[PDB]
C-alpha cells in the first residue's frame, strides 16, 4: 500500500509537508504535481509554486550535500537509461478542452502552445507528463500502472503519445528540445519562446464590484453648508436626403 | 455564481489565533499513535 498525501492548495498549511516526507521517506515516496486544464492559464504559475514549495521544502530537510547528489545520480542513471526523486505532472479535467474551443475562441495553435510549455517544464524537471479526466475515465489505468511502476518498480510498456491534444502520455526521459520543436512548426501566429500570458489569457471574471460607500454627511458640517448657503442667498437621416439631394 | 469559499467558512482554518500550531499538533498526535502503534 502507497501512502497518499494531498495538500491544500493555500499555502498557510503548507507546513504540513513535514508530515508528508520525512528523510527516511523521502527516497520511497512519489511526487505528484496537479495541473487544472479547467483553468489552463494558471498551470505553470501553480507549478512554479508548488514545484518551488517542494524545493524549499528539501532544503529545510538538510540532507547531507553527498547523499543529495548520490540521489541525483540514481534520478539522473533512471532518466538516460530510458528505451522505448522523481516527478509526475498529472492534468485533470483535461474534457474542458471542448469548453475552451466553444467559450475562449481556443484552437490547436492554442493547446500546442500549453502543451509544449508543459513539456518543456518536464524538461525542467525531468518529469513525466500525462492527461486524464476523470469525467471520461481517461488514462486512469496508464497512470495507476505507471505510478506502480516508478513505486515498486513494475514493468512499463505503454508508449508515448503525443499526437491527440486532450490525451497527451510523456514518459520520463522520452521528450527533448527537439522532440518538442514538432508542435512549433503548427504555430502560425505565436513562437515557442513567447510569454505564457500574453497569448494566453486570463479571463477578467465579472466579480461583483461592490459600490462605494455612500455616507451621510455628519451633522456640524451639513449644518455649517446650509449655513453658508443661508447667508449668502438623426444624423443618419440628414445624410440620406443629403444623398438624394446632390444627385 | 458564489464559489465554495463564499458558501461556507472554509478559510476559518487560516484565522485561528495561534497560527497554523494547533493544526499540527492535531496531525502530530495522529502521527505519534501511528508511530507507536507501527
Amino acid at each position: 500500500r502507497c501512502n497518499v498525501w494531498i495538500l491544500d492548495g493555500d499555502l498557510y498549511h503548507k507546513g504540513l509537508l513535514k508530515f508528508a516526507v520525512s528523510a527516511e521517506s523521502l527516497p520511497e515516496t512519489l511526487v505528484i504535481f496537479v495541473a487544472d486544464m479547467s483553468r489552463p492559464w494558471t498551470v505553470m504559475e501553480s507549478l512554479q509554486k508548488w514545484a518551488s514549495v517542494l524545493r524549499e521544502h528539501i532544503d529545510k530537510m538538510k540532507i547531507p550535500p553527498e547523499k543529495m547528489r548520490e540521489l541525483e545520480r540514481k534520478f539522473v542513471k533512471d532518466f538516460q537509461d530510458y528505451m522505448e526523486i522523481p516527478v509526475l505532472v498529472v492534468c485533470t479535467k483535461c474534457d474542458a478542452v471542448s469548453v475552451l474551443e466553444k467559450e475562449h475562441d481556443y484552437r490547436d495553435e492554442h493547446l500546442d502552445f500549453i502543451q509544449s510549455h508543459l513539456r518543456r517544464f518536464c524538461l525542467q524537471y525531468g518529469a513525466a507528463l500525462i492527461y486524464t479526466s476523470v469525467k471520461e475515465e481517461k488514462n486512469l489505468d496508464l497512470l495507476y500502472k505507471y505510478i506502480v511502476h516508478k513505486t515498486y518498480g513494475f514493468h512499463f510498456t505503454t508508449p508515448a503519445l503525443v499526437v491527440e491534444k486532450d490525451a497527451v502520455f510523456i514518459p520520463a526521459g522520452w521528450d527533448n528540445e527537439k522532440k518538442i520543436a514538432i508542435l512549433h512548426e503548427n504555430f502560425t501566429t505565436v513562437k515557442p519562446e513567447d510569454a505564457y500570458e500574453d497569448f494566453i489569457v486570463k479571463p477578467p471574471v465579472r466579480k461583483l464590484v461592490h459600490d462605494k460607500e455612500l455616507a451621510a454627511e455628519d451633522e456640524q458640517v451639513f449644518l455649517m453648508k446650509q449655513q453658508s448657503l443661508l447667508a449668502k442667498q438623426e444624423g443618419v437621416l440628414a445624410s440620406f436626403f443629403n444623398s438624394l439631394l446632390s444627385k | 455564481e458564489l464559489t465554495e469559499e463564499e458558501k461556507f467558512y472554509r478559510n476559518a482554518l487560516t484565522r485561528m489565533p495561534d497560527g497554523p500550531v494547533a493544526l499540527e499538533e492535531s496531525y502530530s498526535a495522529v502521527m505519534g499513535i501511528v508511530s507507536e502503534v507501527e
